[PDB]
């Protein structure tokens, strides 16, 4: 996350970070469920063998409050090509049950329709991880997150050097300062209504992280729902 | 109808049944007796920031 704020005690209980074996974060995901994570497809492919941890805040003063959980199956979209990033999504099953507590809750599920007339029609979204805080920086060791606006889907593609496919969408700016980074990729992408947050979008890619005349660009869960759903019952 | 006035006034999803309105909610949420709102059946339910 470039810019941006830090995700205050209680305000990102959807996150998640997946870790390798040197124990390191290197992507996000999202919590669905107590046994479901959804993340980026590209994710699978920074890491030999990784957990999944969530309630975590801060990765150096250990909070207490975190828990770590095991993958039973990695559920990677078939359609996902790496030289096009299309279908960048993936869906997590847990081998134990996540507990919900403080810093440890799920983001709801929208409905297809509703989501892209009343979520997507929002002005903004909150992308948030503990990816690097600069282009060339490091990998972050704070959760933080960002209130990034959504992007008109033809200033999208005009600014885009890449195809911005139909399951893909821009969000952040134009010019300033903020938007996701290296590691934050898996991460939620949610979008606020009525105090209740519901996922939008997985932190797909991007040139550079920041950039002037670029954008952040996100898989549109709205076009994988039924996919998700499908794979709540492992599929 | 007109889920596009006010999200028609619902807590969270909005569908138009041809005449008017119907409201629903998310997975762990039950429907309020106004047809309308929205409640949660456990202590964590989805989309809440836990504070
Ligand atoms: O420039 C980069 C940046 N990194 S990154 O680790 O800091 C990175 C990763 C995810 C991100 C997500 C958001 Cl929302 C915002 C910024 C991000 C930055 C990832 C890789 N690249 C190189 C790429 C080139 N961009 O300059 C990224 C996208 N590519 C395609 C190819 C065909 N179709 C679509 C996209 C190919 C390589
Ligand atoms: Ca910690």
């Amino acid at each position: 996350i470039v810019g941006g704020q830090e995700c205050k005690d209680g305000e990102c209980p959807w996150q998640a970070l997946l870790i390798n074996e040197e124990n390191e974060g290197f992507c996000g995901g999202t919590i669905l469920s107590e046994f479901y994570i959804l993340t980026a497809a590209h994710c699978l492919y920074q890491a030999k063998r990784f957990k999944v941890r969530v309630g975590d805040r801060n990765t150096e003063q250990e909070e207490g409050g975190e828990a770590v959980h095991e993958v039973e199956v990695v559920i990677k979209h078939n359609r996902f090509t790496k030289e096009t990033y299309d279908f960048d999504i993936a869906v997590l099953r847990l081998k134990t049950p996540i507990t919900f507590r403080m810093n440890v809750a799920p983001a709801c599920l929208p409905e297809r329709d509703w989501a892209e007339s009343t979520l997507m029609t929002q002005k903004t979204g909150i992308v948030s991880g503990f990816g690097r805080t600069h282009e060339k920086g490091r990998q972050s060791t704070r959760l933080k997150m960002l209130e990034v606006p959504y992007v008109d889907r033809n200033s999208c593609k005009l600014s885009s050097s890449f195809i911005i496919t139909q399951n893909m969408f821009c969000a952040g700016y134009d010019t300033k300062q903020e938007d996701a980074c290296q590691g934050d990729s898996g991460g939620p992408h949610v979008t606020r209504f009525k105090d209740t947050y519901f996922v939008t979008g997985i932190v797909s890619w991007g040139e550079g992280c920041a950039r002037k005349g670029k954008y952040g660009i996100y898989t549109k869960v709205t076009a994988f729902l039924k996919w998700i759903d499908r794979s709540m019952k492992t599929r | 109808k007109l889920c596009s006035l006010d999200n028609g006034d619902c807590d969270q999803f909005c569908h138009e049944e041809q005449n008017s309105v119907v409201c629903s909610c998310a997975r762990g949420y039950t429907l309020a007796d106004n047809g309308k709102a929205c409640i949660p059946t456990g202590p964590y339910p989805c989309g809440k920031q836990t504070l």
